């Protein structure tokens, strides 16, 4: 299950 | 036993025309279930276990969607970066990603990871707390000033800590056949001739499941890692592992010489002699 | 920048004898960047039906693929994996030898 949320560098 | 959810993502630039490659694969333990390339024709997220085919529609939408995130989040990433590092948009470059959980003997929270690598290098990584960051270089301190202030180390502790390993059970559950199973080696000792003074005696471990193993050899039942050849733990290509051992020896000496197999499918390890 | 160079391991599935059906490996890894060009040969000759693992790492960051194709294996056949990188003047060819 891939985390829902991502932050870019 | 204990066990891990992985997922490891490859994002590699492509100058002269187009988005870059980018390459998601999803594993527990060292078992392959997901899988997504952007030069496939289907563009979802696809099974690579049977085990996760029992998941419905609403899943497969989820992760396809989010894996789509995930893919454009890394496409701005390398313009970023490439930013960061004042480099030119002629050379592909490479950002690398990996995350998850391991879980104890009691399928509870043992450890996250969330961590970055740009050109083959560290970049950015999740402390063990998962509260700090290693920024290896300015380029990647750039970065923590802004995940910092964002509060970034929070939201990836709460999936990490939480949903990585109520999935991670949920997969162990329903792959329960496979994935609780452990396949202990096969192995068997061969023997080669070199010249007629010195032999090669060959210590193969096969078939086994988890990749984790240790093969030593002992002369006299004492430890020997002089004269001896240790090949990398290599995938069968059917779920399971390869490795084998092997020691030179003076020919007619052969019975001085033990192979010890250790391996979690295995209660006490086991010993071979020529 | 980092260019690490593929270790090549080639080698079947199961223990090979004469005439009985197997698979014929050949594992790339450590190595870096990710594009690299991998081929099973059958006689020197480049087997058209090979396929390979999905792109994934280790945790150093080094690349690994599993390329595979079904053989039946014989005695006078010669199979060999041949590899080629950013790292390599030159195709690197490793033999299959049914004893590693």
């Amino acid at each position: 299950y891939l985390q829902p949320r991502t932050f870019l560098l | 036993g204990s066990h891990s959810m992985r997922y490891f993502f490859t994002s590699v630039s492509r100058p002269g025309r187009g988005e870059p490659r980018f390459i998601a694969v999803g594993y527990v333990d060292d078992t392959q279930f997901v899988r997504f390339d952007s030069d496939a024709a289907s563009q979802r997220m696809e099974p690579r276990a049977p085990w996760i085919e029992q998941e419905g529609p609403e899943y497969w939408d989820g992760e396809t969607r989010k894996v789509k995130a995930h893919s454009q989040t890394h496409r701005v990433d390398l313009g970023t970066l490439r930013g960061y590092y004042n480099q030119s948009e002629a050379g592909s470059h490479t950002v690398q990603r990996m995350y998850g959980c391991d879980v104890g003997s009691d399928w509870r929270f043992l450890r996250g990871y969330h961590q970055y690598a740009y050109d083959g290098k560290d970049y950015i990584a999740l402390k063990e707390d998962l509260r700090s960051w290693t920024a290896a270089d300015m380029a990647a301190q750039t970065t923590k000033h802004k995940w910092e202030a964002a509060h970034v180390a929070e939201q990836l502790r709460a999936y990490l800590e939480g949903t990585c390993v109520e999935w991670l059970r949920r997969y162990l559950e329903n792959g329960k056949e496979t994935l609780q199973r452990t396949d202990a080696p096969k192995t068997h000792m061969t023997h080669h001739a070199v010249s007629d003074h010195e032999a090669t005696l060959r210590c193969w471990a096969l078939s086994f499941y988890p990749a984790e193993i240790t093969l030593t050899w002992q002369r006299d039942g004492e430890d020997q890692t002089q004269d001896t050849e240790l090949v990398e733990t290599r995938p069968a290509g059917d779920g399971t592992f390869q490795k084998w051992a092997a020691v030179v020896v003076p020919s007619g000496q052969e019975q001085r010489y033990t192979c010890h197999v250790q391996h979690e499918g295995l209660p006490k390890p086991l010993t071979l002699r020529w | 920048m980092i260019q690490r160079t593929p270790k090549i391991q080639v080698y079947s599935r199961h223990p090979a004898e004469n005439g009985k059906s197997n698979f014929l490996n050949c594992y790339v890894s450590g190595f870096h960047p990710s594009d690299i060009e991998v081929d099973l040969l059958k006689n020197g000759e480049r087997i058209e039906k090979v396929e390979h693992s999905d792109l994934s790492f280790s945790k150093d960051w080094s690349f690994y693929l599993l390329y595979y194709t079904e053989f039946t294996p014989t005695e006078k056949d010669e199979y060999a994996c041949r590899v080629n990188h950013v790292t390599l003047s030159q195709p690197k060819i490793v033999k299959w030898d049914r004893d590693m």
